[PDB]
């Protein structure tokens, strides 16, 4: 979940950047990154 | 395509014109269709029934809109009609093929049947 994307923010110890990098990865390709969003997003 | 339809019309007209007819009867159309269909060749690739499996199961996964439950839900859903203890290994083998040639991430987004 995106809350997990924030948990990985906390344990590493910014929202805009963490969302932007994943957003770029989303158009980068198919494997391991489309598959986490292609179903979570549709199921919200 | 539709060009095949116009080819069929031309061929039926020629078939009629061969018999010196003033109008095309359905026997001419039947011969034109038979010739046109016979000319077109099936493309043979080396078993090829597996595409039947892929289409029938991709359709179900489409209808439903993890691996653990879903894999054996597949390995029951297509077994609902014909008895065999021997086509299960076949279905799991083709499922592995499909996994490892990147047609299943459990039904990848970009794949048209």
């Amino acid at each position: 979940s995106q809350v997990s994307e924030h948990s990985i923010i906390k344990d590493f110890t910014p929202e805009h950047a963490i969302h932007k990098v994943l957003q770029l990865m989303l158009r980068r390709g198919e494997i391991q990154h489309r598959m986490q969003r292609k179903v979570l997003y549709r199921l919200k | 395509t539709v060009r095949q339809l116009e080819s069929m019309i031309r061929l039926s007209e020629a078939m009629a014109r061969m018999h010196c007819c003033d109008e095309v009867q359905p026997k001419h159309v039947k011969e034109a269709f038979r010739l046109l269909n016979k000319s077109i060749i099936r493309v043979e690739t080396p078993e090829y029934c597996r595409i039947s499996n892929l289409i029938v199961l991709h359709l179900r996964k489409v209808e439903e809109e993890k691996r653990s439950e879903l894999v054996n839900w597949y390995l029951k859903e297509i077994e609902s009609e014909i008895d065999s203890e021997e086509e299960l290994i076949n279905k799991k083998r083709i499922i592995e093929k499909v996994i490892h040639r990147l047609t299943h991430y459990d039904h990848v987004l970009i794949e048209l049947t």
